[PDB]
C-alpha cells in the first residue's frame, strides 16, 4: 500500500487536507510536514483512504484497457502490486488473481508467464491526478468520514451526507460526459445489429 | 450466330455496364438482415425463459 | 482493493459494536458497509463476466441450431 505521507506535499493535497480539517472546524495548516498535529495526520490518512476507494470503483478516465503487464525474463513472475486497485480481463470472465504478490492464472493454476498479459487494470493515481469533480468528491467523502470518526457532530453529518451525494452526482455527470457512451453504434452487440 | 448461341447467360436484374446481373433478393437483403436480428433475439429470449 | 475496503469497513463496524459502542458510529458504519458491499458486488460481476445466453450451462445448449 502506497505511503501517502512520505512524499512532498502538493498544493492540491494541502488544499484537500485543510478542507477536511475545515469540516469539523479545524483551522488550516500551512504544511503537511510533521508538526505533531494529530488532526491533520488523521485527515491525510482518511484522504488517502477515500482516494483509493473512489478510484478503485472504476471510471472511463482511470480504467486502462488493453494494458500489457510484462513478466521478469528469469523468474516469469508478473508482480501484483497493492497499487493495482482492480485487475481484470479485457473480455469475458477474468482469470487472474493475486497470490503472494504476483499475478496468478487461476484457470491454469500457474503464476509463470513467458510473455506479457493483457489486462483491464486500475492503477492508483495521485489525488493531484484526479479530475476536479473527482477531487471534490474525494474531499467531501473524506470530510464526511473525518467528522464521523473524530468529531461525530450530527448536524455536520447530515450536511456532508447531502454534499457527498451532490458531489457523487457531479462525478457521475463527468463520467457520462467523458465516456460518450452510445447504445446504438457505441454498443458492442447492437452496432453489429445495425448493419443492413 | 450472334443471335442463336446455345450458351445463354441470364441476368435477373441487369445494370448498365455490368457483365453479370443483380439478384432480386439483394434488393431486400437489408430487411432480411434486420428481420434476422430480431428473429434471433426473440428466439434466444424464449430460450432464456 | 474493493474487498479490502469492505473487510476494513465491516471490521470497523464490528469493532465499534464490541469495543466502542457508540450508536451514532453504528449508523455511519452501517451505511459504509452497505456501500462497501455494493462495490464488491460490482467487482464480482465485472470479474465474473456471466452470460445467460452462451455462458449459461443450460441455455448455451438450447442455442444450437
Amino acid at each position: 500500500m502506497r505511503s501517502y505521507d512520505m512524499n512532498v506535499e502538493t498544493a492540491a493535497e494541502l488544499s484537500a487536507v485543510n478542507d477536511i480539517l475545515a469540516s469539523i472546524g479545524e483551522p488550516p495548516v500551512s504544511t503537511l510536514e510533521g508538526d505533531a498535529n494529530a488532526d491533520a495526520a488523521n485527515a491525510r490518512r482518511i484522504l488517502n483512504k477515500i482516494n483509493r476507494q473512489i478510484q478503485s470503483r472504476g471510471w472511463t478516465f482511470n480504467i486502462e484497457e488493453g494494458i500489457t503487464l510484462l513478466p521478469d525474463v528469469y523468474s516469469n513472475l508478473i508482480v501484483y502490486s497493492d497499487d493495482y486497485l482492480s485487475l481484470m480481463s479485457t473480455s469475458g470472465q477474468s482469470i487472474y488473481v493475486n497470490r503472494g504478490g504476483y499475478v496468478y492464472d487461476r484457470t491454469s493454476q500457474s503464476d509463470r508467464f513467458d510473455s506479457g498479459i493483457t489486462v483491464n487494470i486500475i492503477r492508483l493515481r495521485d489525488y493531484d491526478e484526479m479530475p476536479e469533480c473527482f477531487r471534490y468528491w474525494i474531499v467531501t467523502k473524506a470530510s464526511r468520514q473525518f467528522n464521523n470518526r473524530f468529531f461525530g457532530a450530527p448536524e455536520v453529518e447530515g450536511v456532508l451526507q447531502e454534499e457527498e451525494d451532490e458531489a457523487r452526482r457531479l462525478c457521475m455527470e463527468y463520467e457520462m460526459d467523458y465516456g460518450g457512451y452510445n447504445m446504438l453504434d457505441g454498443d458492442a452487440f447492437t452496432s453489429g445489429l445495425l448493419t443492413r | 450466330p450472334k443471335e442463336a448461341c446455345p450458351y445463354i447467360p441470364i441476368r435477373m436484374v441487369r445494370l448498365d455496364g455490368e457483365s453479370y446481373g443483380r439478384s432480386y433478393i439483394e434488393e431486400y437483403l437489408g430487411d432480411l438482415r434486420s428481420l434476422e436480428n430480431l428473429q434471433e433475439a426473440i428466439v434466444k429470449m424464449s430460450m432464456i425463459s
